[PDB]
RNA sequence: GGACCUGGCGGUGCUUCAUAUCCCUCUAGAGGAGCCUGUUCUGUAAUCGAUAAACCCCGAUCAACCUCACCACCUCUUGCUCAGCCUAUAUACCGCCAUCUUAACCCUGAUGAAGGCUACAAAGUACGUUAGGUCAAGGUGUAGCCCAUGAGGUGGCAAGAAAUGGGCUACAUUUUCUACCCCAGAAAAUUUAGC
């Protein structure tokens, strides 16, 4: 009206700062890469970047939260928390496709572990 | 004419080195309007040897000034309103002449021209007096002037000098 | 459009190009790097002795981001039209947002002393490339009479004093701020309570005189249109201000989009006179950084500023020289000179391999993205570009 | 006009102390010489301007006949390839940095303005913003010139003086070299921290 008149619901992980990350949270890609010894930690990360992009990119608005992307021998385990407002019949068909095309990109076995939830979880307000 | 802004009571009380406003021990009418209704008041001054007295800060001088007067003779004795007067002098060439001096025993009869001196029977000489003094020296000034009326000598020798 | 390739040439009068090199053009309005007054900087230093420590550091970068970054206070009808967009789309908490607090800077003794160390070089150093404009374009200028609103430290007096000393023999400073009257007298007081002033015949006033019959050959307000409350203050002020100039209304503030706004207001009130029957007929034009009286052509998205470089104050934490960046408009009574009026250079000029990048407030009202090359514009007139810079003339005719 | 209430002086001083930040006091080092940078003045037709683009490879370096940039002259051009140019713009966006802005109930007064504490207790309890920087470890567009902002050639250009701001070197007798790692022999003014 006058001057002197007039004179966000977050997630865990979008609630809980960087400074966190191994105190309250955890790490969302988890692989041997940066352990003292190991190699390829560049590789890992860039192909932790591509599926990021991959998969927010082939489910657009059913994602709830950030993907885990764990690493045992050469699977590829995308656990990945989705909404229940696609349909499931699309959910299969995209999860068969982003399975055969994420394998035969990274000559490895990939697998995907979808979790649909009614929606989102939120933690706080921020 | 420009003339320079009239001295504030701030600026008066640095002037006399003074730094209080107690021991002023002077009042001072730094209120051009009402200067301007006593110059009114002291009749037309267009063209007139005009001998003003105890000018202090210089509010009757301005508005003497502003008026048409031919020349404007200023006696002051405290020597620290001089460099106003001066300054008011400058901004008004040839119009203001100050003298440091007594008015108690400063001698006008000299001061203004001898073309100036008409008859005692004849109307008063285009020389006027004006004058915001100290109350203290009022009183003697006016008792001197009217003993010079009397022998018809000092400022009135001149004629019939009005004073204000 | 004040360059036609191969239709406009260089403008030669008192015979330019045969008397004098290309790097002395009567457009080079350059100001060489400015240093204070070594009275001044001795007397900011002296003030400054009890506490400059690391606080002091903190408080001055403080106060000049607080400064730059202000914002106009926003009119009651921005918050109506605002409030019912977002009515139509709480909403007072959303105008908290979204809408900048314009506060009142009370200058008590502790905010005046870091605001003088802040601001102090700054200021002088964008009012002296405001004065020596008019300096280098009307040398014959001698004024006898300065009035400066929003005298804060004195650096319009000392400006003025640096340039026109010979003359100058008043200089008015209003200043509602008792302390900074204050502070400016010991400054002019070599930094001491007890002194001879360095300038003579400074008024200080704590009111700003109203009255036509009282006018100014140079009237000055840098940086202090910016405090007033409201757009009616500031158009009473400046309505005032203009009234009591005589020949020069000089009006600096920061060279950033509130400025410049609050500029193209004051210009466009004096441009456009409503008085019906005012003490002083004579019209107003622009002196400078204008050609011309029309509309800005960049007030729509961008600003238009100057900038002047300058050697600080020593202190604890200026080191290097730094840039004033400020909008300026001087307003002059009277008539504009002749006719042959010149575009301005708004912007820095980037020099390139046998061309130069210009960008020009030409005379007709417009903006003029330039590339100036030997072959298009002929040699002398790109010797010319090449050798001005930003806030200098382009002497270019038909 | 009478009575009463809240005010407003972000006011002014004066008294005592808690009086921590901030001050001083105090402690230990930092001016000369030789080079390199910042600003001014003077001077040139002109730049003592730069090397993902020279040379030197002991280190580093000046101007190099590298090359680009500038000044004075010229030449091409339908050409390199539907050619060619860090030319501009983040004052186009996105990325990154930075600036600033962001209650209720219950009592008392005659249910007036209004007020509510006593402990051996007397009504009190509950995101936007910016003519911002960055085109060097990053992108998506937009415009410019296209007989010249493209490509070449012939000469030049290689500055001078201070006062001050900053940086790098060596600077010793409580030192230096050798043997040892501590009982040997030979040589000769501001400022930076304090804890
Ligand atoms: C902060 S200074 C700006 C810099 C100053 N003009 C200079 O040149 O150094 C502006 C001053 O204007 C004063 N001011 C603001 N409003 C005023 C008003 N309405 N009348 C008189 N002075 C005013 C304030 O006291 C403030 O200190
Ligand atoms: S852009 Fe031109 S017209 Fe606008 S303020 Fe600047 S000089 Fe004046
Ligand atoms: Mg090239
Ligand atoms: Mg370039
Ligand atoms: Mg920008
Ligand atoms: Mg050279």
């Amino acid at each position: 009206r006058e001057l002197p008149c007039a004179w966000k619901p977050v997630t865990y992980e979008e609630a809980h700062a960087p400074h966190y990350i191994a105190h309250r949270k955890g790490w969302l890609s988890l692989h041997t890469g940066n352990l003292d010894g190991e190699d390829h930690a560049a590789e890992r990360t860039v192909e932790d970047v591509f599926l990021r992009k991959f998969m927010w990119g082939t489910f657009p608005g059913c994602l709830a939260d950030q993907l885990v992307l764990k690493r045992r021998g050469n699977q590829l385990e995308i656990c990945a928390v989705v909404l229940r407002q696609l349909s499931p019949h699309k959910y299969y068909f995209l999860v068969g496709y982003s399975e055969t095309l994420l394998s035969y990109f990274y000559k490895c076995p990939v697998r995907l572990h979808l979790q649909t939830v009614p929606s989102k979880v939120v933690y706080k307000y921020l | 004419c420009r003339l320079p802004p009239l001295p504030t009571i701030r600026e008066i009380i640095k002037l006399l080195r003074l730094q209080a406003a107690k021991q002023l021990s002077q009042n001072f009418l730094l209120d051009l309007r009402l200067t301007d209704k006593i110059v009114r008041k002291a009749g037309n001054l267009t063209n007139a040897y005009v001998y003003e007295v105890g000018p202090g800060p210089g509010g009757i001088t301005r508005s003497i000034l502003n008026a048409d007067v031919a020349e404007l003779l200023v006696v002051e004795k405290d020597t620290r309103f001089i460099p106003g007067l001066q300054m008011l002098s400058d901004a008004a060439p040839g119009k203001l002449r100050i003298v440091h001096g007594d008015v108690l025993t400063f001698k006008v009869e000299k001061a203004f021209s001898e073309s100036l001196k008409r008859p005692w029977e004849d109307d008063p000489p285009n020389v006027h007096i004006i004058g915001n003094l100290p109350f203290s020296v009022s009183t003697p000034l006016i008792i001197k002037w009217l003993e010079n009326i009397s022998c018809r000598d000092g400022p009135f020798v001149y004629g019939r000098t009005q004073m204000t | 459009a004040a360059l036609v390739p191969g239709v406009t040439q260089v403008d030669n009068k008192s015979g330019f190009l045969q008397k004098r090199p290309h790097r002395q053009h009567p457009g080079i309005l350059k100001l060489p790097h400015v240093r204070l007054p070594q009275a001044l900087a001795n007397g900011a230093q002296l003030l400054l002795l009890g506490s400059a420590g690391p606080t002091m550091e903190n408080q001055v970068q403080t106060l000049t981001s607080y400064l730059w970054s202000r914002h106009l206070p926003v009119e009651p009808e921005e918050l109506q039209r605002r409030a019912r967009h977002l009515e139509k789309k709480a909403v007072l908490h959303a105008l908290r947002k979204t809408t900048y607090h314009w506060q009142e800077l009370s200058y008590t003794e502790g905010l005046s002393l870091v605001y003088m160390a802040a601001r102090l070089d700054g200021g002088f150093a964008a009012v002296s490339r405001a004065f020596h404009e008019i300096r280098a374009r009307n040398p014959a200028f001698q004024p006898q009479t300065l009035m400066d609103f929003g005298s804060g430290t004195g650096s319009v007096t000392w400006a003025a004093h640096s340039i026109w000393g010979q003359s100058l023999r008043e200089y008015m400073c209003v200043d509602r701020s008792a302390a900074m009257l204050v502070l400016a007298e010991k400054l002019l007081k070599g930094g001491s309570e007890s002194g001879e002033p360095y300038i003579p015949g400074v008024f200080f006033r704590q009111f700003l005189p109203v009255s036509p019959k009282v006018q100014f050959d140079v009237v000055v307000s840098a940086f202090s249109l910016s405090e007033l409350p409201s757009k009616a203050d500031r158009t009473e002020v400046v309505q005032t201000l203009w009234r009591k100039t005589g020949h020069f209304l000089v009006l600096v503030e920061n060279g950033t989009k509130a400025g410049h706004s609050l500029l193209m207001d004051a210009r466009d009130l004096v441009l456009k006179g409503k008085e019906k029957s005012p003490l002083d007929p004579r019209p107003g034009f622009v002196f400078a950084p204008c050609p011309h009286e029309l509309p800005c052509p960049q007030l729509t998205n961008l600003a238009c500023s100057f900038s002047q470089a300058y050697h600080p104050i020593p202190f604890s934490w200026n080191k290097k020289p730094k840039e004033e960046k400020f909008s300026m408009v001087i307003l002059a009574r009277g008539s504009p000179e002749e006719a042959h009026r010149w575009p301005r250079i708004t912007q820095p000029v980037l020099k390139r391999p046998r061309h130069v990048h210009c960008h020009l407030c030409c005379p007709d009202g417009h903006m003029q993205h330039a590339v100036l090359t030997a072959r298009r514009h002929g040699r002398d007139l790109y010797r010319c570009a090449r050798v001005s810079s930003w806030g200098d003339l382009l002497p270019v005719l038909t």
